[PDB]
């Protein structure tokens, strides 16, 4: 299609206009959803012209943390498979490590290549890409701490840091992570530009219990 | 033959290391000067290995680079360490036993008439690490050492090869190669002396001086004096850093546009202040001391009374005694007095005025935050270092604090005390001298510990009591106009004639009164006493 | 200690592999000469 | 006249680089590094010196140490930069990790051999230097690759062959792990520290960030950037951008109404978009500093409020202010210590916090028992030492210690207490 004179919404939108928070199937959390859907998926719906006249780039990170058995992975799944984007590149917790001397960092490098290629080839019309890290706190721990006697705890973190915000820019990705302990993740991974929006998901309220009960049955 | 007939070593760049050169020449190429017939008649074999090592940036690579051209040698074969390794199996060992083919061919062809072939291995410790490292993997990092060792030990009578290996860390080298018949002679290159520093400075500024690019004001002797611990590389860095300032007065980078004064280009000239700023920029990486003592006497002296002069004279007498006699190889002194009278400053002043080659100061500030074992190791190492030079001065500050004394237990650390007690009595190795000067403020507590028998003499430092000394410090501090300085003393004479304060508190009160008339300075002074 | 050490692993290629110009693919030089001869003869035959 | 290809262009100003703050670091850098390449070759040859070939930039996260490298690489009329990510050198086959670090210098040597001293500058930038080039001698992997890489780089930066037409840039967050031999002059000479900005730096950064927004008539006339620069006290360089993004998101969400109902996007609503001042104040509740986490605690200690039930309170406050003024105005009095004592429950911590908050000093910090709770003895000592060592950076600093007696675990039964912490504090 072509953009006519009238400033009409993007052709291949991400969220579409027929969306409401009662279709997802996650009950209870309601303010968190407003925050998440304003901070992250609001700059990808406005026409590209105005967003280009403001000189702002989109957020490329999301962190969810909380107790065990609360709804983090459900949110990740629903966000991944109810949009208009490429298929997620799921990775389990310690699914990166390899046996040879230089194969782990390569495994962390191979996740971003399709996005790099398509951004280089097309530009601002590239479709959104998603990759979700599960159990983030397994390998990405504070650098220079006790443990990881083998020199792997540092190379991996350095590779991810250098690949998420480096000398070559990239703004068509969205990386989402989930954890039970945010006190062990590195301190350079939680700055604006890498995992900006961080959300805590707590136990449900009584009315939340009612909503969950109505959702299940 | 082995040295060019036209060579005198005055032309070559390396300067400040002359003894090492003579040692190398005597122990390396000396046997290859005579006709061969003598050597076998004397029953002496040739040397095969030479090892050079020292701290980073001392000039070894320069020697390696220039030796080939300076001494009429065959073009030496230079190989960087990690370039030996290769991918396919057996390639590396081949690569090592592919360097010696020419020497073998020439030896076989011409017997003892064969010329000398020299190959030098840069970064020796890269590949030839310990061959018992373990790791359960590809063994190419062990057969490499075995191949070299086989071709160096089981040489099959190759007596026309000299291998030179340059490294920065001898400890990492495999011990198997440090034995007779394999890298016998080891030469250490250490930091230059002051005269070598002057030589290096001359060499660096030769071309600059030749083209009239250096202002006559500059004085190399002063610069050589100022650079206390600079190696050659740091001197070169300093030279070009100073030149950058002179460069940056015609070309103004950033500010404005490119404004090149084509006339001042011909008048470009370095000067002394540029060199001083350069000294400001570049810093050494060795340091040790000669700065802590200077800052410890930052407030300076005042000679407010005769006691200071007498104490300094006694210190001078003791330094003279330790300097002259050869039977007095150890002297220890104690400096004790009321708290805050000022003690560390006096000892630092005496030590600085002494001018000995070696001077250092141990204080709780340095030791702060360490574990006890680390403190013990630090003290032992410091003492052992002090036992080196022909003349040495060591200052110990606030002994009672070094031992963690608190009067509620009373709690204290016995190990450190016992070590200090034993250490303060150990005479240095033969033909070395030491002067220990320790200060304290809790004389009685030391009396109780029964360590008062390891001090030869004691010096008291009474605090000031006559208002005249107060007037002297006031006039020296320029607190007020002359009339105010008179008025305060007349008022204080009747306000409180008897006086016992100290020195430090006086300066503190002077400044506080300056910041905020009599009503403050005299108030505080009377309140303190 | 005990069970307090991990280990990596590296890899060497085959000696038979050796170089890259080892005939059957690099002797495409000689074969190319054969193919050029073939091409010349076919050019004449087509003419 | 200048050279045919003189790298740094004839007319160039630091204003067009696009980096706010750091107006002294740029001077130093250009004076030491690029001052000798824009000069007639005959003169520099006469002086008999050589161009520097190293540069290191270190500091805390988010201060802008990767923007500088990018702009230097792009704006200098040199060959394309040779960017290398941190652990991108390692490789499986033996003897291939070392080759990958000597395949970067081949072109420089190729050109330097042919065209001599008329070659164009070649630049290669190492990202995250400290990942590979650690102090050789430890037991890191069990294979021994890092040492070989370090040796190869050592031998190639200075070596036995001269290059004299190359430049390498480094970046890192921990400068104490790099091997010592790299930092000798001749390799990485100039080392620069990039630290958090001051108020003027914050104003400059705010001006830089909100440039297109203003010039496209997309910003209200109510916002006052000076006020904003005053409100964001400890914000680093990378969080003002987050603030702008958050404000824009707030201003955008008033039209699309994501989630409640779409189709509200219409020309009228989007034809008058304007970020007001309320948006920024709302945004100040989403982005929060990471270093300014101890001024909030001080602010929470006087939550009960100050009431002047008498006049002695005013007097003590005036005395504290006088002392603050004295430490600010003096030159030789670089250390002043006070004690505040009295019966329990008289409100000492609140009064000290109140004096501290009205100072306005750049650096304020507090140590209290709550912070150290749950640690071991050594951890406590290390924490105290680090906090004290972090107070020697800014020109003016304020440090507040709470309940000295409880910091050493005093209980009158024994008496029992910890000697080490007491000695540490007494020395410090
Ligand atoms: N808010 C919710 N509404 C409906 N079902 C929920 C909700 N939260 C959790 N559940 C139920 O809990 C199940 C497991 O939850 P989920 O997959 O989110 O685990 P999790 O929070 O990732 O746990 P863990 O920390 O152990 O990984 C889901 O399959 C879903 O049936
Ligand atoms: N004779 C002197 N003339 C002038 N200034 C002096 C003199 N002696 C000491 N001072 C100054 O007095 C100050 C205090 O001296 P110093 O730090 O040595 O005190 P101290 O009594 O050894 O300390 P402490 O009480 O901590 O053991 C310093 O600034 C020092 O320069
Ligand atoms: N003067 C400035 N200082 C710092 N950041 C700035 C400045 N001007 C703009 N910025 C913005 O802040 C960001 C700073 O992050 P940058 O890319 O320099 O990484 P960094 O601070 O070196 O981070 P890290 O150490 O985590 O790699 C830039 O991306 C830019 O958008
Ligand atoms: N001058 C004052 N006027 C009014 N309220 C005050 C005043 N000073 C302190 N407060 C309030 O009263 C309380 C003072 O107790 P605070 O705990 O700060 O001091 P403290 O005596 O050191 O405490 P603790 O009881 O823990 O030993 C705080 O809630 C503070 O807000
Ligand atoms: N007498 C000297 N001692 C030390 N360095 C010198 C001397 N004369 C010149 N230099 C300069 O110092 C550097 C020598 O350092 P080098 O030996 O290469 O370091 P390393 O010891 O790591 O090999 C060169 O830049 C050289 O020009």
């Amino acid at each position: 299609l072509k953009s006519s004179n009238s400033l009409r919404p993007r052709s291949n939108a991400v969220i579409r206009p027929d969306f409401k928070f009662e279709d997802l199937g996650v009950g209870g959390l309601d303010k968190e959803f407003t925050k998440i859907f304003r901070r992250a998926f609001a700059s990808r719906i406005f026409p590209p012209s105005v967003i280009e006249k403001l000189g702002i780039s989109h957020v490329k990170g999301l962190l969810l943390y909380g107790p065990p058995g609360t709804g983090k992975t459900l949110i990740a799944r629903k966000i991944g498979t109810m949009l208009n984007a490429k298929e997620p590149k799921i990775v389990n917790g310690p699914e990166i490590l390899s046996k040879y001397v230089g194969s782990s960092e390569e495994n962390i490098r191979n996740l971003f290549k399709d996005a790099e290629a398509e951004y280089r080839a097309k530009g601002e019309e590239s479709s959104l890409h998603i990759i979700i890290f599960d159990e983030l706190d397994s390998v990405f721990k504070q650098r220079g701490s006790r443990g990881d006697g083998t020199g792997v705890g540092d190379n991996v973190v350095n590779q991810l840091l250098a690949k998420m915000d480096g000398v070559d820019q990239l703004n068509n990705i969205l990386v989402i992570g989930m954890t039970n302990r945010k006190d062990l993740i590195d301190s350079a991974l939680l700055r604006p530009g890498r995992f900006e929006v961080q959300v805590e998901i707590h136990l449900p309220d009584e009315k939340g219990r009612l909503q969950i009960f109505d959702i299940q049955t | 033959a082995v040295i060019r007939p036209d060579f005198k070593f005055e032309d070559l760049g390396v300067g400040g290391l002359d003894k090492e050169f003579t040692k190398i020449f005597r122990r390396a190429f000396a046997s290859r000067i005579f006709p061969p017939s003598v050597i076998e008649k004397l029953g002496i074999s040739h040397v095969k290995g030479l090892l050079l090592y020292g701290p980073p940036g001392t000039g070894k690579t320069l020697i390696a680079r220039k030796i080939g051209t300076m001494l009429n040698a065959k073009e030496p074969k230079i190989v960087n360490g990690p370039e030996i390794l290769s991918k396919y199996v057996g390639s590396s060992e081949e690569n090592i036993r592919n360097l010696f083919k020419d020497a073998e061919a020439e030896y076989r062809a011409k017997g003892e008439e064969s010329s000398l072939h020299i190959i030098i291995f840069d970064e020796l410790d890269s590949v030839f690490k310990q061959r018992g490292s373990r790791g359960d993997g590809t063994g190419v990092g062990d057969n490499v050492v075995n191949q070299l060792l086989a071709k160096m030990d089981g040489v099959d009578q190759l007596n026309n090869i000299l291998v030179i290996g340059m490294t920065n860390r001898k400890d990492l080298i495999d011990s198997a190669l440090l034995r007779p018949g394999r890298f016998e002679v080891q030469v250490e290159i250490h930091l230059p002396d002051e005269k070598g520093r002057l030589q290096i400075f001359d060499i660096q500024t030769k071309k600059m001086r030749e083209n009239n690019m250096m202002s006559d004001d500059v004085n190399l002797a002063e610069l050589a004096a100022l650079t206390k611990n600079f190696s050659g590389a740091e001197i070169e860095g300093l030279v070009k850093s100073a030149s950058s300032f002179a460069i940056n007065k015609t070309v103004n980078i950033g500010k404005g546009a490119t404004k090149l004064n084509t006339k001042d280009i011909a008048k470009l000239k370095v000067t002394r202040e540029d060199f001083l700023n350069a000294l400001n920029d570049v810093t050494p990486a060795f340091g040790i001391s000669e700065e802590d003592l200077k800052t410890c006497v930052e407030g300076g002296m005042m000679l407010y009374s005769e006691r200071v002069n007498s104490i300094l004279k006694n210190g001078a007498r003791y330094v003279r005694q330790v300097r002259e006699s050869d039977k007095s190889r150890l002297v220890s002194l104690l400096i004790h007095g009321p708290a805050g009278s000022g003690k560390t400053a006096l000892a630092a002043e005496i030590a600085l005025k002494s001018g000995f080659p070696f001077i250092r100061l141990i204080s709780p500030n340095e030791l702060s935050g360490m574990s006890e074992s680390a403190k013990i190791a630090y003290i032992d190492n410091t003492f052992r270092d002090a036992y080196k030079s022909p003349l040495n001065i060591l200052v110990i500050d606030s002994l009672e604090t070094l031992v963690d004394w608190v009067p509620i237990g009373p709690r204290f650390s016995n190990n450190i005390l016992q070590m200090l007690k034993v250490a303060l009595k150990r005479k240095p190795p033969q033909d070395r001298r030491l002067l220990i000067m320790t200060t304290t403020s809790a004389y009685s507590v030391l009396q109780q510990m029964d360590i008062l028998s390891c001090f030869d003499n004691e010096i008291a430092v009474p605090n000031m009591t006559n208002l005249d000394e107060l007037n002297n410090v006031m006039i020296e501090s320029n607190f007020l106009d002359d009339a105010g300085r008179v008025k305060v003393i007349n008022e204080l004479s009747r306000s409180c004639p008897n006086f016992n304060v100290g020195i430090k508190k006086t300066l503190t009160n002077i400044e506080t009164a300056r910041h905020d008339p009599v009503n403050e300075l005299v108030e505080l002074m009377t309140q303190s006493a | 200690d005990v069970g307090g050490q991990q280990i990596f692993s590296q890899a060497l290629l085959n000696a038979n592999r050796r170089g890259e110009a080892k005939t059957a693919l690099a002797e495409v030089q000689a074969r190319h000469q054969e193919l050029l001869k073939l091409e010349k003869s076919m050019a004449e035959l087509t003419q | 006249r200048p050279r045919s290809n003189a790298v740094i262009r004839p007319d160039f100003k630091f204003e067009d680089l696009g980096v706010g703050g750091l107006d002294k670091e740029f001077t130093k850098i250009f004076r030491r590094a690029f001052a000798s390449r824009i000069f007639p070759p005959s003169v520099i040859e006469k002086l008999g010196i050589s161009h520097v070939k190293g540069l290191l930039l270190y500091g805390p996260p988010g201060t802008g140490k990767t923007l500088i490298a990018r702009k230097i690489g792009t704006m200098l009329n040199a060959k394309e930069p040779k960017i290398v990510n941190g652990p991108e050198i390692l490789s499986k086959y033996v003897g291939s990790s070392e080759e990958n670090i000597r395949n970067l210098f081949k072109d420089a040597e190729a050109e330097y051999r042919a065209k001599g001293e008329e070659s164009s500058l070649h630049i290669i930038i190492f990202d995250e230097l400290d990942s590979v080039f650690k102090q050789r001698g430890s037991r890191g992997d069990g294979t021994g690759v890092g040492d070989n890489v370090v040796n190869q780089l050592l031998a190639k930066m200075d070596g036995v062959d001269q290059l004299n037409n190359i430049l390498v840039i480094g970046m890192t967050n921990r400068k104490d792990l790099i091997d010592s031999a790299l930092l000798r002059p001749g390799r990485f000479e100039v080392q620069v520290e990039i630290h958090l900005p001051d108020e003027k730096g914050r104003l400059q950064i705010f001006d830089i960030q909100t440039k297109k927004m203003r010039e496209n008539n997309m910003m209200s006339d109510d916002v006052n950037l000076a006020e904003l620069a005053a409100l964001t006290k400890n914000f680093s360089g990378a969080e003002i951008e987050g603030l702008v993004k958050s404000a824009s998101s707030f201003a955008i969400n008033k039209t699309v109404n994501i989630g409640k109902g779409a189709t509200k996007l219409n020309t009228k609503d989007i034809a008058k978009l304007k970020v007001t001042r309320e948006d920024f104040l709302n945004a100040l509740n989403d982005v929060t500093p990471a270093f300014g986490i101890s001024e909030e605690d001080l602010k929470t200690c006087v939550e009960g409020g100050m009431m002047l039930y008498s006049e002695r309170v005013n007097s003590i406050l005036k005395n504290g202010a006088r002392y603050v003024r004295q430490v600010r105005e003096s030159d030789k009095s670089r250390l002043v210590s006070l004690l505040i004592h009295g019966p329990a429950g008289s409100g000492k911590t609140a009064l000290a916090a109140e004096i501290a908050l009205k100072s306005g000093f750049p650096f304020i910090r507090l140590i209290s028992p709550n912070e150290l709770s749950g640690m071991s003895e050594s951890a406590k000592i290390a924490y105290i030492d680090n906090t004290f060592r972090d107070a020697y950076k800014s020109p003016l600093n304020i440090l507040v210690i709470d309940s000295l007696e409880t910091l050493v675990d005093w209980v009158p039964i024994g008496p029992r207490f910890s000697n080490n912490i007491l000695q540490m504090l007494k020395v410090a």
